């Protein structure tokens, strides 16, 4: 039970290995997703715009016909392939209004995560 | 937060607006944690 | 290097793969080998086209397109030079009675479009479209 | 004495992002400067200023 009329957001989950597209509605409920994991990808080309571009491309396919037609992008997370994805989804039929840098960024947060030798 | 609103264009507008915020290099600062005493010295080095 | 005319056919390709096909500098038995296997070639194919057109084609057919270096294209001297290769060396490791039989075997089956060398051409295709991502 | 009204005032000394401009990018002098970050700062607590 979704209803998707005309217009939705596009949300890009990206980071240093892998990349998660999901397009939903108004109400942020998820009509389609897609990965580059998904799209089959295991291997550190997972993070490459070549993959992107295919998961962008599948899950814009298969979400334009349930009245997708304008989205909006939220990006979150940095990582090559967003602007593979945002192209293949301005291409494939949904139109972009705008693009939106959403990337949480911490004033002094919790502590990372130690350091790598 | 930084919004484009509006391809190719659009898409290196948004590139060069991220790359002036500098979102990337923040987040591989954050990635790894830093002693406060290696961040000073750093500091004085540079 | 300068490369003579073919004698009957007045053609360079020809000569190139008489420079391909010979052993120990006998270019008399590599001619007389190349001619033989036209001769069966159109005996036994005998199909609105020409004895050396067939040749061409083959050669056509098996040419790879790309090549992984990450895939990247291929020069036009090195594609041919690679078909060339890849006919005669296929028709050497075929079996068969004399090598212009083996060889006009191997042409025909290229023109009909399987054998040998078509399967290693095909299989570089799909080892050059695994890696499409790093191109 | 900058004050923390004034919010139009206040966006002369920051960035497209709402952040605060350093002193080297414009002419203002440490103290100047100090009281800006001050009233930048009092005014976001205030709900003037976003605070992203």
């Amino acid at each position: 039970v979704v209803r998707v009329e005309a217009v939705g957001q596009a949300h890009i989950h990206s980071s240093f290995n892998n990349i998660i597209i999901s397009l939903a509605n108004s109400e942020g409920q998820v009509i389609s997703w897609s990965s580059a994991g998904k799209m089959g990808f295991r291997s550190s080309k997972k993070n490459t715009p070549y993959a992107a571009q295919m998961a962008a491309q599948d899950c814009a396919k298969v979400a334009y016909d349930m009245g997708l037609r304008k989205v909006t992008v939220y990006v979150k997370g940095p990582g090559n392939g967003r602007e593979s994805a945002i192209r293949t989804i301005h291409g494939a039929g949904i139109e972009v209004m705008e693009i939106i840098d959403v990337t949480p960024m911490p004033h002094n947060g919790c502590r990372p995560p130690k350091k790598r030798r | 937060m930084i919004v484009v609103p509006v391809i190719e264009r659009a898409l290196k507008r948004f590139k060069r607006k991220f790359e002036k915020t500098g979102a990337v290099r923040e987040l591989r600062a954050r990635q790894a944690f830093e002693k406060p005493s290696v961040a000073k010295r750093k500091k004085m080095q540079k | 290097r300068q490369i003579l005319p073919d004698p009957v056919y007045g053609d360079v390709r020809v000569t190139k793969f008489v420079n391909h096909l010979m052993y120990d500098g006998k270019k008399n038995t590599a001619f007389s080998i190349f001619y033989g296997a036209l001769d069966i070639v159109k005996t036994k194919h005998s199909e609105e086209k020409s004895a050396l057109e067939i040749w061409k084609a083959a050669l056509d057919n098996i040419t790879p397109q790309v090549e992984v270096k990450v895939p990247t294209e291929i020069r036009p001297e090195r594609k041919e030079s690679i078909s060339m290769k890849n006919l005669i060396l296929y028709a050497r490791k075929r079996g068969g009675k004399t090598m212009a039989d083996k060889l006009a075997a191997e042409i025909v089956d290229a023109f009909n479009n399987q054998g040998a060398a078509f399967k290693r051409k095909e299989d570089m295709h799909r080892m050059a479209e695994a890696n499409r991502a790093f191109a | 004495y900058i004050d923390y009204k004034d919010p139009e005032f206040l966006k002369k000394f920051l960035n497209e992002q709402g952040k605060i401009l350093p002193r080297r990018i414009t002419g203002t002098s440490l103290k100047f400067q100090r009281r800006v970050a001050q009233a930048v700062k009092r005014a976001r607590h205030l709900a003037l200023l976003p605070y992203v």
